[PDB]
C-alpha cells in the first residue's frame, strides 16, 4: 500500500533483518 | 562516445553523465526530455536523431572501517554507492 | 455567431519532452 | 467462540487493509513530507 550531491543512504537493518 | 563518464555539451546544455542507447520515443520536434524533478533524462543529438539516456557516472561517499588506534591502525574503506569495478 | 470552444486551444509551451508526469 | 472472535478479526484487518489505502495515511505521510521536502530541495537549484 506503500509508494545533484542528493544521496540515500540505505537503513542498516534490512527489511528481511526487519522481519525477523 | 558512450557508456562513460564524459563531459558533454549538446546544443544548449551540458552536464557530466554516461550517454547510452535508449529506448524512449522523442516526438520529431522535441529536443530535450525531463525526469519528475526537472532534471535532464534525454537528449537527441543534434546529428544523429538518437536518444541517449543520460546516467550520472558513478559517485559516492567515502567511509573509514577503523578499530581503535590504541588497538591497530590496520583499516578498512566502505565506497558507498558504487560498483567494485569503477574503483 | 458565437460558440463554445470546450476544451480547444492547448499547444506545446515548449520543445521538452516530459513524461507520466503534470507540468 | 473467543478464539473463533479473534480469529475472524484477524481476517477483518485483512479487509481493512485491502479495501482502503487511507489505512495507512500516517506512513504515507512520513513518505510524502519526505518527498516534498527532496523535490523543494531540487526545484530550489532553478531559482535565480
Ligand atoms: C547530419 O549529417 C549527417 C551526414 O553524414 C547525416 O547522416 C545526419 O542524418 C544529419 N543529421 C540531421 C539531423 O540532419
Ligand atoms: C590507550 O592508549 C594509552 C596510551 O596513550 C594507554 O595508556 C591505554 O592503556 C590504552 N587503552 C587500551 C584499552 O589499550
Ligand atoms: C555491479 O554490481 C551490481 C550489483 O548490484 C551488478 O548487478 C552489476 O552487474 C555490476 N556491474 C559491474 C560493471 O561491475
Amino acid at each position: 500500500k506503500v509508494t545533484n550531491g542528493l544521496t540515500v543512504l540505505p537503513p542498516l537493518l534490512t527489511d528481511e533483518m526487519i522481519a525477523q | 562516445v558512450k557508456n562513460k563518464c564524459v563531459n558533454f555539451n549538446f546544443n544548449g546544455l551540458t552536464g557530466t553523465g554516461v550517454l547510452t542507447e535508449s529506448n524512449k520515443k522523442f516526438l520529431p520536434f522535441q529536443q530535450f526530455g525531463r525526469d519528475i524533478a526537472d532534471t535532464t533524462d534525454a537528449v537527441r543529438d543534434p546529428q544523429t536523431l538518437e536518444i541517449l539516456d543520460i546516467t550520472p557516472c558513478s559517485f559516492g561517499g567515502v567511509s573509514v572501517i577503523t578499530p581503535g588506534t590504541n588497538t591497530s591502525n590496520e583499516v578498512a574503506v566502505l565506497y558507498q554507492d558504487v560498483n567494485c569495478t569503477e574503483v | 455567431a458565437y460558440t463554445n470552444s470546450f476544451t480547444r486551444g492547448v499547444y506545446y509551451p515548449d520543445k521538452v519532452f516530459r513524461s507520466s508526469v503534470l507540468h | 467462540l473467543i478464539a473463533n472472535q479473534f480469529n475472524s478479526a484477524i481476517g477483518k484487518i485483512q479487509d481493512s487493509l485491502s479495501s482502503t489505502a487511507s489505512a495507512l495515511g500516517k506512513l504515507q505521510d512520513v513518505v510524502n513530507q519526505n518527498a516534498q521536502a527532496l523535490n523543494t530541495l531540487v526545484k530550489q537549484l532553478s531559482s535565480n
